[PDB]
RNA sequence: ACCCCUAUACCUUCUGAUGAAUUAACUAGAAAUAACUUUGCAAGGAGAGCCAAAGCUAAGACCCCCGAAACCAGACGAAGCCUGGUGAUAGCUGGUUGUCCAAGAUAGACAACUUUAAAUUUGCCCACAGAACCAAAUCCCCUU
RNA sequence: ACUGAACUCCUCACACCCAAUUGGACCAAUCUAUCACCCUAUAGAAGAACUAAUGUUAGUAUAAGUAACAUGAAAACAUUCU
RNA sequence: AGUUACCCUAGGG
């Protein structure tokens, strides 16, 4: 049992200069010892990994899975100690910068030993819009990279 | 000599188009150059790994 | 018990650092961690000859491209260097061909020279003189 | 990073199929008679007994793990089963955990080869001569 | 003529490619005697070192989110129906 | 001294 994710939201970071661009609030959040297993929850978790909070909410309401309305019910938590307790004015300027599941403690039960899975979910929003994906590599940038591989040759082994 | 680095990489390392006539000749004997040039080991550079072959037009 | 080893995370840590840089489960579990260190260890070992080999033969195919630019063969421009009493290895040769190409002209010029020399001392048998480039300075 | 070149996993058993998912812990050489080494003392040693034709006293340093069917005794159930004898025994596998240096593999019917230490003097290779009547060579062997 | 070894030379270093076995020298960790005092020294000792025993125990994998398992229907969840 | 299609155990082909 190691409890460090709850313990990520009590950093006190110093205060900044006027010339300085403001820090984005960083919020931690995770579910403990859900019914569930952590390989069916991955997914869940994957699929809401770089979208604001408004989408992810959006995209598991309508996930027929078990564990869409668990990490539903951690976003909108985590959204109300957001805004409330993290100094966050909107509640759409989060995105899930973080969304993983862990494996729990599990139990043994006897029919042939079986095993009672639980896991954990965790999050962490960040203040602002959801960053842009990355675009997918042109021509140009393949094109400059070949050229760029063929001019770092050297000639090999000698003075 | 007294070039830039990237002029005389560009140089050492550039690839150099040949032509060969096939005519009346045999497939073998074209069939050597071309794959010695196409390898680059007529060049005195010549790695394995330097990716330093030429380009061959058999007509 | 007794005594029990109480120093045995750096027995494994001695083996797996390196096996860091393994794929797969080689880079973590000890048990199998050895396996592949030991093997990468003897290759590493043996490996020191197949360098020497490979740098002579990449040696000489870079004197064979440089040589064969001149119209000469590997075979000429060795054979007749020594003859000139040139004692230039491979590795130099190759560098001279890369890098001062006008002293690898001249030395390939030098080789065709004595080349013509010896077949023409071959061709008329007999007392003629000797070739100016066959001479060998003797030492005592 | 890959691309190139090189590279028949390991252990055991054969003259050269077996086992192992992985991690952590546990897990396997026990005998000082003589001899040797190092001390003490010395025709004596030893704190009775014992040994002594330089001996005697003391120390050091040599001898693994797992794995039958059985048999016996007494119970418990309806020959079986259990406990004890029992770490039974016999075969045959398998396993036996740090490093370095030195020496270190093929006859046979105990022997051969091998290790350490010690004492001494020839060892190997071999030239003439020399070894049976009814081919190769071998034995012997001074020189070197 | 050239290519071609761990052979040989070359610059330096040299005790540093044999099974069991035997001999010699070191030695991790532990405990003791005396030191030492950010982890050691000289000795004495010993349940004293594990990539393997279809070894034992515990954790967690693979197979695998696979095989398999479960609740008759509508509704006011009263009731009615099949 | 035979025998075990009731055989049993460790191994080998």
């Amino acid at each position: 049992i190691s409890r460090k994710w709850e313990k990520k939201n009590k950093i006190v970071y110093p205060p900044q200069l006027p010339g300085e661009p403001r820090r984005p609030a960083e919020i931690y959040h995770c579910r403990r010892q859900i019914k569930y297993s952590k390989d069916k929850m991955w997914y869940l978790a994957k699929l809401i990994r770089g979208m604001s909070i408004d989408q992810a909410l959006a995209q598991l309401e309508f996930n027929d899975k078990k564990g869409a309305k668990i990490i539903k019910e951690v976003l909108l938590e985590a959204q109300d100690m957001a805004v409330r307790d993290h100094n966050v004015e909107f509640r759409s300027n989060l995105y899930i910068a973080e969304s993983t599941s862990g494996r729990g403690q599990c139990l043994k039960r006897i029919r042939g030993i079986m095993e009672k899975v639980y896991c954990h979910y965790f999050v962490k929003l960040v203040e602002g819009p959801p960053p842009p994906p990355e675009p997918p590599k042109t021509a140009v940038a393949h094109a400059k990279e070949y050229i760029q591989q063929l001019r770092s040759r050297t000639i090999v082994h000698t003075l | 000599s007294s070039f830039s680095r990237a002029p005389q990489q560009w140089a050492t390392f550039a690839r150099i188009w040949y032509l060969l006539d096939g005519k009346m000749q045999p497939p073998g004997k074209l069939a050597a150059m071309a794959s010695i040039r196409l390898q680059g080991l007529h060049k005195p550079v010549y790695h394995a790994l330097s990716d330093c072959g030429d380009h061959v037009v058999i007509m | 018990l007794r005594n029990r080893v109480t120093d045995r995370y750096f027995r494994i840590q001695e083996v797996l650092k390196h096996a860091r840089h393994f794929r797969g489960r080689k880079n973590r579990c000890y048990r199998l961690a050895v396996r592949t260190v030991i093997r990468a260890f003897v290759k590493c070992t043996k490996a020191r000859y197949l360098k020497k080999k490979n740098m002579r033969t990449l040696w000489i195919n870079r004197i064979t491209a440089a040589s064969q630019e001149h119209g000469l063969k590997y075979p000429a421009l060795i054979g007749n260097l020594v003859k000139c009493q040139v004692e230039l290895n491979r590795k130099v040769l190759a560098d001279l061909a890369i890098y001062e190409p006008k002293t690898f002209k001249s030395l390939a010029a030098l080789a065709s020279r004595r080349r013509h020399e010896g077949f023409a001392a071959a061709l008329g048998d007999g007392k003629e003189p000797e070739g100016i480039f066959s001479r060998v300075v003797q030492y005592h």
